[PDB]
This record gives structure tokens, sequence and C-alpha cells, in this order.
RNA sequence: AAGUGCUGAUAGAUUUAUAUGAUUACAGUGCGUUAAUUUUUCGGAAUUAUAUAAUGGCAUAAUUAUCAUUGAUUUUUGUGUUUAUUAUAUGCACUUGUAUGAUUAACAAUGCGAAAGAUUCAGGAUACCUUCGGGACCCGUCUUGAAACACGGACCAAGGAGU
RNA sequence: AGAUCAAGGUUAUGAUAUAAAUGUCCCAGUGGGCCACUUUUGGUAAGCAGAACUGGCGCUGUGGGAUGAACCAAACGUAAU
RNA sequence: ACCUAUACAUUACCGCUAAAGUAGAUGAUUUAUAUUACUUGUGAUAUAAAUUUUGAAACUUUAGUGAGUAGGAAGGUACAAU
């Protein structure tokens, strides 16, 4: 529908399933995110042979596709109509998220104006469901 | 001495025939003056038709890593590594089946019940034919003993 | 005039060519034609060739890269002369035992079924998809109809509807095959001319009744070491 | 004003031009005499030793100089005091190589790496196969490889006189009084592994096979290993 | 920076960025050799028509076996001495002037 | 090594080339033929001595 | 790899001082054109004492 | 040792070079002397002198220097000589055209962003479950050493130790 | 011995410099170690103690002798070959 | 003849260290054309067209390079109130 931004290439990432915190699995006191385990026996702070990809600078991606969606623009917040004024003529490159304190009185108003300023957002029909 | 046999080879180019660079035969011939021309034989099997049948045997293995990025192949025709070379280049497809069908006939006719990975060869690597091979993706590790093929596409002389 | 001297195609580093422009070269007395034409010129008398400002304009657009646009590049092939009966494995129309007529400088090849026996037409295959067989089949002497080509075999053409554009469109349309009655009667000039010579060569594996089944074959002999 | 910029690019438009079919007559003028002084040499051992046949004599071939040393253990388990040394010919990785002006006053600088170096002396083919193939160069302390005649004339036009590959050729091969600045020019190479192995790696050539004063048989790896 | 008090002392405007990085081979581009060395076109150019003249050399001998053609394939490629002839006989009527 | 270079560039100091005047140990020497001229080969010293 | 990524690689000097005036910086966004035209070593030297703290940026009497 | 001459392949192809700076220069093409030799005869084909430092072949002069020295290696050269050789003696526009800015790209197939609706191709352990191949001791910590047949840990939410 | 003129080659062994050169905080730690080859005391001795000269283990994964902190290959950015 | 390593090599990529370039845009820059000075032919003028923005804490570009507890500095994020 939209025209895709603005030299969309292939989004190629290197390693992409999330990273799970060493010993996680048999506490549920332990959460999911991770934190380098920095004590002096561990299995995986010795960056063994099994365990759960240990992080570093190595793993990210491309220093131009840095913070690409999957739609090519970089995602960005969006509060009223006077910041759709700052998409103005950038239209082309980034999109808009509606944030999540608006409701649907003002989201019936960026709705119809920023689609005629031919900006994307991720998200129309928060709410619409074509009632109050 | 061998000098000749810089030359006598050149009659396959000659019998060819390309240019003919050689006079004196090598023919494998049934006459009692014609002894030579020097088969590396003895082999009598086909596999090699199309779909010419050859089941898997596991990744590239290491004894203690694995690099399934990659894959090996049991090549049922082959049994010296002068065999095998004749399959580089190939593809190499692997049918497996599943439940639904979920897309329409349109690239030509498919009620899609068959589901196909995909892949290529390329070269020979254990001393008796067997020769690696890597897919699209990646075979999916429980076909160990599955019924995988070699189609020729491409192929030459 | 002469003496290009292009030894650019064997070895492949010769040139040989300033060894010649020496002493061929006059030496003096430049005269040339020298077209020097102005004509890229805006006399917008009423004329208006600026050119006038349909766009002139700064509308955003950002398209894919200037590519080389590559040379159709010679072709490298096995050597292998029509008429030459070979296997075909392709076009859903596999083992049918067909027979080379004659490349193209597209860097394909004609074969033809034909459709007299073969029930098969004059279909262009790739020289990768289809695997040479032995010996010869006898044809040198044809009319070699070349009349008949790549373009002259395209698709005919992307219009979406009916030559006129922005219309309508209906599910399952044909515009590819009737297919074309031409093409019968271009099948019928070889095909009649095609039995002759295929029926007074010596009887062999696909020559007469022979070529029109279905490559099947027995064990003892070679996709490996035969001399093939 | 820029009317008076324009006399002084196109005039350098034609100078730094000009000065190329020059340099193309330079980069000739020096090769077609580097032929044939290999071709003489290669004449001249014939013509000694045939006749010292004929005069019934012994006729040794030259001990040579021109070594060439390539590294092949590691970074760890190394020895005391020759962990300076090999700082101090700039072998530091596995399988790169630099070149040497031997005497003895480097063999006992050799021979204390000796079972860790593998030291060669190369034939025509190597060395010229061997700066083309995976040389690069050392201006301005990076390494940016080759692309062109310009990488080493940029950087050796006045103060030293080479100005085309074939004559850097000519300060190693032939080997001259200024080889010291000429191969502190070319960073080490990064030798690829010599396929078909290395044959055990353990000792010594002369019992088991391989490092060390080998001097002869080195053509045979470099064919392979580069 | 108007300046008329400054920029008569500037120097460089380096527009062009000279980076051009990319390395090549000496054997898979025989194009590359005689753009970094001259005098390899010699060295090719010599040998090879050594060898295309042996090319001549043993299509002869099938030429001395059977004696079938030279007729257009090599028949103008031996007759190039006739030709050659004349190259030698200036060498007896215009090389006589010294 | 002081009051020799003052003296060989003394003498050098009447026809210009060349110095010289570093220090080189010995090198790789040259390449001889040799005559025998003296006794041809054969000469085979071959050892044997183990058993006492 | 090999062995040295040794010590120093570091080279240690000011690129630019913490601080984050308006008016200091403007003599660094100026004299950082008059350097880099000119390769005079004059301005270097302005240039490299921009930086220094209060004290070594040395007091300075008159006499 | 020489491209000797390919024939077959593997995976991989940076680059918004103004989204703050050759798209240029090497080469290749078609236009404006020539003479015949030769071949095909449809093109082609083949010819020198035009100028060199010539660079080797040879000859001699000449010297630096040399294991040796009948000498031979040479050095500086100097000249003659034929014989080989190469680059310089191609402007003028044009060309999808060679090569050059981490030198990958023409073709072909496959498909309509179809009012809403919605098929197609790849990807996608998001965090399961299903199916196989290798890996694999279960967490703090004192110590040379913890998978410890060494101590502390049942689980969880809130509170807690560098002020 | 010092200051100051006069003459003076190309600076005087090789091979490099991943850059050299120094003043503070006395800057957080740490002041218990272990092992193999040779060299070696104490003891009949030991997987014990006691050391000089290196390399390594603690700090370290790793491919290999199934196994094993040191053995022998190699010292660990993410990826295909 | 083969066999396998996170080692060696080459292409991409990440961060880090080093080196290097870029600011008169009331300009610069080609593309054409009118003219001209005409110096054969190179330049200035005029017209027409189009490209030309960044926390200079930016931006381009180049090479090399990456283990790690005890420990020190480097920018990054949570939970606060003013």
């Amino acid at each position: 529908m939209t025209i895709r931004p603005a030299y969309r290439p292939k989004i190629v990432k290197k390693r992409t399933k999330h990273f799970i915190r060493h010993q996680s699995d048999r506490y549920a006191k332990l959460s999911h995110k991770w934190r380098k385990p920095k004590g002096i026996d561990n299995r995986v702070r010795r960056r063994f042979k099994g365990q759960y990809l240990m992080p570093n600078i190595g793993y990210g991606s491309n220093k131009r596709t840095r913070h690409m969606l999957p739609t090519g623009f970089k995602k960005f917040l969006v509060h009223n109509v006077r910041e759709l004024e700052v998409l103005l003529m950038q239209n082309r490159v980034y999109c808009g998220e509606i944030a999540h304190g608006v409701s649907s009185k003002k989201r019936k108003e960026i709705v119809e104006r920023a689609k005629q300023l031919s900006v994307r957002l991720t998200n129309p029909n928060g709410r619409l469901r074509s009632q109050e | 001495m061998a000098d000749t046999q810089a030359k006598s080879t050149t009659a396959p180019k000659a019998a060819k025939a390309q240019k003919a660079p050689k006079a004196v035969k090598a023919p494998k011939a049934e006459k009692p003056a014609a002894s030579e021309a020097k088969v590396s034989a003895k082999k009598y099997k086909r596999h090699g038709r199309l779909f010419a049948k050859a089941v898997f045997t596991g990744y590239k293995r290491g004894l203690r890593n694995q690099h399934e990025n990659q894959a090996i192949l049991k090549i049922e025709g082959a049994r010296r590594k002068e065999h095998g070379s004749f399959y580089v280049g190939k593809r190499c497809v692997y049918v497996y089946k599943a439940e639904t069908k979920k897309c329409v006939p349109q690239h030509p006719e498919r009620k899609t019940r068959v589901r196909a990975v995909w892949g290529k060869v390329t070269r020979i690597h254990g001393n008796t034919g067997a020769v690696r091979a890597r897919f699209n993706r990646n075979l999916p590790g429980h076909a160990m003993g599955h019924r995988i093929r070699i189609m020729l596409y491409p192929s030459r002389i | 005039k002469g003496k290009k001297h292009p030894v650019n195609s064997y070895l492949k580093g010769g040139i040989l060519r300033y060894s010649k422009a020496q002493m061929y070269k006059r030496r003096a007395l430049y005269r040339l034609k020298d077209k020097k034409s102005p004509v890229v010129e805006k006399a917008k008398v009423p004329i208006k060739k600026s050119k006038a400002s349909y766009p002139t304009k700064t509308f955003v657009k950002k398209r894919p890269s200037k590519a080389n646009f590559s040379e159709h590049k010679r072709n490298t092939r096995r050597n292998l002369t029509p008429g030459t009966v070979l296997i075909l494995l392709a076009g859903r129309h596999q083992g049918k035992r067909v027979v080379l007529l004659k490349v193209l400088a597209s860097g394909l090849l004609l074969v033809t079924g034909p459709f007299a026996l073969n029930s098969c037409p004059l279909r262009r295959v790739s020289q990768r998809y289809v695997i040479g067989t032995s010996s010869k089949v006898d044809l040198g002497a044809f009319k070699v109809p070349e009349h008949l080509n790549d373009a002259y075999f395209r698709r005919l053409k992307a219009k979406k509807d009916k030559k006129t554009g922005e219309a309508d469109i209906f599910a399952a349309k044909k515009e590819r095959f009737v297919p074309n009655e031409q093409r019968k009667k271009d099948q019928k000039e070889v095909d009649a001319a095609l039995l002759k010579v295929i029926k007074a060569h010596p009887e062999g594996k696909f020559f007469a009744k022979y070529l029109q089944n279905m490559f099947a074959l027995h064990s003892s002999q070679y996709p490996h070491r035969m001399r093939f | 004003k820029q009317i008076s910029k324009r006399v002084a690019e196109s005039k350098r438009r034609l100078k730094k031009a000009a000065v190329i079919a020059l340099r193309k007559k330079e980069n000739l003028v020096r090769a077609e005499k580097y032929q044939n002084e290999y071709i003489k040499a290669e004449q001249r051992e014939i013509k000694l030793r045939r006749l010292a046949k004929k005069r019934n004599q012994f006729y040794v071939p030259a001990e040579a100089k021109l070594a060439f040393v390539v590294r092949i253990r590691g970074i760890n388990k190394v020895a005391p005091k020759v962990r300076k040394v090999l700082q101090l010919f700039r072998l530091r990785q596995i399988n790169n190589g630099v070149f040497i002006k031997l005497n003895k006053a480097t063999i006992n600088m050799l021979r204390i790496a000796e079972p860790y170096i593998t030291w060669g002396y190369p034939n025509l083919k190597s060395v010229r196969e061997l700066i083309y193939k995976r040389g690069f160069v050392k201006h301005n302390r990076q390494r940016v490889p080759i692309t062109d005649n310009f990488v080493i004339e940029r950087k050796l036009r006045q103060a030293h006189q080479i100005q085309c590959v074939e004559d850097l050729v000519h300060e190693i091969f032939t080997v001259g009084p200024n080889f010291k600045y000429a191969s502190n020019f070319l960073w080490p190479f990064k030798l690829n592994t010599p396929t078909g192995g290395w044959r055990k790696k353990a000792n010594h050539y002369v019992n088991g096979g391989d490092f060390g004063n080998r001097e002869d048989q080195i053509n045979r790896l470099l064919r392979k290993m580069v | 920076l108007k300046s008329e008090e400054i920029r008569k002392v500037l120097r460089d405007p380096r527009k062009r960025v000279f980076r051009s990085v990319r390395r090549l081979n000496p054997l898979t581009n025989v194009r590359q050799l005689i753009k970094l060395n001259p005098y390899a076109e010699v060295l090719k150019r010599r040998a090879a028509l050594a060898a295309e003249k042996r090319t001549v050399a043993k299509v002869l001998a099938k030429a001395k076996k059977q004696n079938v053609e030279l007729a257009k394939s090599h028949f103008a490629n031996v007759a190039t001495k006739a030709a050659a002839n004349r190259a030698k006989l200036l060498a007896a009527r215009k090389k006589k002037v010294a | 090594r002081v009051k020799e270079n003052e003296r060989l560039l003394k003498e050098a100091k009447e026809k210009g080339q060349w110095v010289s005047l570093k220090r080189q140990p010995e090198q790789p020497k040259k390449a001889h033929f040799v005559k025998k001229l003296e006794e041809p080969i054969a000469l085979a010293p071959i050892p044997y001595e183990f058993i006492a | 790899g090999i062995d040295i990524n040794h010590k120093y690689d570091r080279k240690v000097r000011r690129t630019e001082p913490k601080s984050q005036d308006v008016y200091l910086r403007l003599l660094v966004k100026l004299y950082r054109f008059l350097q880099r035209r000119t390769n005079k070593k004059f301005n270097r030297i302005i240039l490299k004492r921009l930086f220094m703290s209060k004290i070594n940026r040395p007091p300075l009497s008159l006499q």
C-alpha cells in the first residue's frame, strides 16, 4: 500500500534468537534476561562448550541497518498531531508509533491526517474496532 | 620411450574426434594387434538415470563438533574416487511427507502433499566415493536413513 | 587501409596492433570530417525544449543501482553437433529421445521431437538440462530454417488485458498458447524433411522405431566411466 | 579567480599524464634488461660447470645469500630468548614470512630459532609469484596491497631508486646495497596453508623432516603454501 | 571565514578521495600483467607464436600422413612464407642502402 | 678502527670512490672450480670401528 | 592470533578537554580549521595548548 | 623453468561515491595517404624503408677486475657489422561498448501492492509442544584444587549491605 | 682538565621498531601457590618436601591420548568456504 | 590417498585502536547553448537545465586488529524525588 521507504535492502542479522541468562531453568525466581555470571567457577563465564551463546560486540547488525524494523524505517515515538508535523518532509524515511496513552479521540486525528501526510504507522486500528 | 604416450592417447581426441591429433589407434579392439587404450575397469553398475539413488549418512561430522551447515552423502553407484567426481555440481533434493496442502497449484500443478527442501553437492571427500553435500536449508536431522536423491542437473559428457 | 591484427582471441594476451601504426600513419596532413553539432539547443521560439516543466522538480524517488548491463557473452559449450539424439530431462516431457537441430546466438540450441513421431514440438532446451549422447545422426545438408528464432518465440506480450491497458480482467486467461497455427506448419516443413533422413540411416538405438520410449536402463552400463 | 586556476590544473592534467608515458618507458627499459640478467646467469652455471668437466675440475655451485624464513609453531610454548629474536625478524603469526641478507651474523641469529623456523633459498618463480600473489606493501606503517605500480613509486623515488615491481625484484633476488630498506618495505605476507599437508612438523629436516636448514626444497613448499 | 585574510594562505582542497582499494590477481587477470609490468607482453608474444608455429608443425605430420588439407584452414597458414619471402626480398633489395 | 678510517678515507680523497669503511664479517664466498691437482678421488674413509 | 596487541597501542594524550564551554569550544571549532589547511607547526602548538587544565596551563607574570 | 593449454567446480561479491565533492583515464571501435607480393577470392591477406638511447648477435679497440691465466669471468666502454627485437611517430567526434573508484552482473521464469477482501515467495524454537543428530556434571565460594563423598540453597513476592 | 679556533665523506655490525620519552596518584589488588624436562639437595621414599633457569597452570576456553586445570597441536571478535 | 579444530587465508560484518581527509555555498559544480577574448584552440561572459546541509562532540576514508577472572578507568540503561 504505502510506498516502502528509501533504499530498502535485505535486513540480514547476526544471531537472532534471544539470550537467556545462565541457570534460568530451575529457578523461577530467575527471570529471563542476562547477567554475565561473574563468579569464579562457572560453566558459561569461561565461554565454555555448550551454553547460552555468550554476548559481546560481535553479534550486532550492520551500521546502516541499525534499528531497522522489518519495513525499512527506524521506529519513532509520536504523541500528538504537532509531532506529526515533525514527520512532514522526512515521511519517506521514518515511521510512527502512536503512544499508548493517546485515546481514541486523538487517535482519530492522527489516522485521518497523517494518512494524507503519507507516513506509515505501525499501529492504526488500536481501539478501531469502530466503537467508542 | 614414453614419448608416444604423449601422443597415442590423443587418439581419443582423434576418435571422438577433434582436429584428429593421433594416427595410432589405441582402440580397445578385438584384434590381436590391438591390445591397448588401458581401461581402469572394473565396475558395472548404473546408478545414473534420473534421481539416481544415494542414501544419506549424517553431517560432516567431527568427532566432537557438528558443522551442520553442510551434510555428507552415500552414493551407491560409486566405489572409487574416479567414479564419484562425475557427481560434482549436481543438485541434491530430498522429499519427505507431511499433512496439509496450504498452497494452490499455480506453478506447474501441485495439489501439495509432498514437501521437499533442496540443495547442491560439491566435492569428493571419501577415498571411496563418499561425496559431501550442501543444501538450501540444512537437512532436517531425522533423515539419517531416508532415501534422498540426486538428479542429473546439470550434466555434461 | 586494413591490417587490423586482432589476435586477442586465442592467447589471450595478444594485442599486436601497436607494431603496425608507426609507418602505417602518413605522419602529416591531418584532415577529418569533425562533426560539431550544436543541435541540442533551446531555440524556444514556439518550441520550449528546455525541456518543458512537466516536471522539472524535486519529486523524491530512489531507484536501484547503475549496474554493468552486461554483454551477451560467448558460449562455451561441449563439442556436439546437430543432429544428435539426446535424452530430454525436463519441460514436463522427460524421457523423450530428441535430436539437435541448430545452435542459436542466444546461447541456445534448437531441438525437435519431431511432433510426427515423438509427438514433441520444436522445443529449445538448455544444454545443462540435457545429457549428450555418443554418435551422429547425419543432418549436414539440411535446409537450416534459421528464420524461426528466439525473439520470434518470446512471450508476446505483457499487456495485462486486450492491448488496451486499464480494463477488466478475468480468472484463467489465455495469451501464451493456442498453440500457433504457423508452428504447426513450421512443424510440417521439417517433419516431412526429417523423416526421409532419419529412416535412411542404418537402424540403431534411437533411429527409426527406436527413440520413442522413455529412458530406463539395465545394469552393467554406465553413467560413470562410459566412453559415452 | 578560477580562470587562473584552469592553467594550473590542465597543465598538471597533462603533466601527471605525460610522465606516466615516460614511466611506461621507464618501467619497460628496466625489465627488458632485467630478463636476460637471469638468462645469462642461467647459462653461466652450465658454462662454468661443463668446462670444468672438460678441464677435469670440480665446479662448486655458489653458496647462497637470500634466504626466506616462514614460521611454523605457535605463540606459546616458546623458549626464553627466542621470544625477542622472533620479534626481531617480524615473524609473529604462523605462516608468515620475510627474507634476510645472509651472513654468519644472521645464522647465529637463525640458529637460536632453528627448531621453530623453516628457512629456504627460493628460485626464480617463487619470488616473482610471492610479491605478486600474496604480497602487500607498507607505506605510512599501514598495509595496502598493490593494485598498480604506484605503491612503490610514490614513496621510493628520490632517496631510493626503485619504481617498478620488477625493480623491487632486482634489489632482492639479486642482492644489493639497498636491500635492508627493500624488505622492511614489505609487510609480512599471509601464506595460506600448504595442501597435501606438512609431512610431520616434528623434528629438524634431516632426520624426520620439517623446520630448518632445508635451503633448496623450499620451492616445493611455496608452490603449495602460498 | 569571509575572509580575505585567511584564505590566501590555505593550501589543500583534496576534493577527490583517492580510495580505489581493491587488490587483483597476477594470473587469473592476464589483463593485470602488462599494467603493473610491461615486458610481460613480450614474453607471451614471443613464446605464443613459437607455440603457434608448432601447432602448424604437428598438423603437417597429419598433412604428411594423409595430405588432405591444407585447403583453407592451414593452406593460407603455410602460404604466408611466400608473402614473408617478400619480407626478405626487401632484405635483398631495400636493405642494400648501407 | 679510527685512524685507519681517517687514513683510508685520506687515500680515498684522491680517487673518490669508494668508502667501504664500515665493518662486515665473513660472507658467502664465491663459486670456484676445483681441479684435484693433488691426487684424484676415492679417498674413501668409511668407518668400521666398534669392536674393541 | 599473533602475540602482539601488546601495550601501549594507546596514544594517551588529550583529544579534547573535559570542559563544556561555548567560548573555549569556539576557539577549538575555529582553530581546527586553521591547522588542517596549513601544516604549520606553530598552529598545532596553539592547538595542543588549548587543552590542559587550570593548573599546567601555566600562570605567567609580567616581568 | 615458460599461459604449455585448458577443461570441469565449489561457496562468497562491499559500495544512500555528496542522501557535505573526477563517474574520469587507460585501452578497444567506425570515419580522412600508399604500393604490390600473397592467399580467399565474400572479406581478409601480406610490404618495407618512417625515427631512435637502440637492447641483444658478431667483430675489433679499450680498460676495471678476477678462482685462474691456453684462459675465462667480466668492468668501463668505444666502434663497426649484419641480425633479431620492442616501444615512441593514432588526432576527430562516436559507441549497450574493456579495465576504475573493497571490478556480480544483460537474460529468462515465477506474481496483478487486486474497492474492502486477499492468494504468492522466502524467512520466523518469538517462549512451548512434536521428530533426529552431536554437546552436556548443578548453582554461589574460600583454595594449588570443587561436578564435589566440602560447607549455604524448599519454593516466591516486598525489605537488605559501599553511606 | 677546561673554554675556542683550524682540517674532515657518504658515520662506522647485523635485524627491527607492533612507536619511542618521562613526572605525579604511591593508584585498586597481591604478598599460601602448583608442574613437567634437564640441573638438584633432604630422605630408602612417595601424587611428599627444598630449590636455581626457563616455559605453562591459577586467569584459559581449547581441537587430540575415551577419560583428565598443566600432556601435544593452538593461545578463543560474529559469520560461509 | 585421505581425516578432522574457535588455529592459518580470502571475501563481507561488528565494536575497538591507529592514521588521514572535509567547512570562502550573497558558493561550488557539471550538463548544454548563445556568444565572444578568439590562441590554431584554450578561456572568460550570458541563457537554459540539474546536483549540491552535520550534536565539525559531525561526516568520509584507510589499514590493522579482538580470550580473561582479582582489580582500575570508558561511554550505555532501570528504579527515584528536586
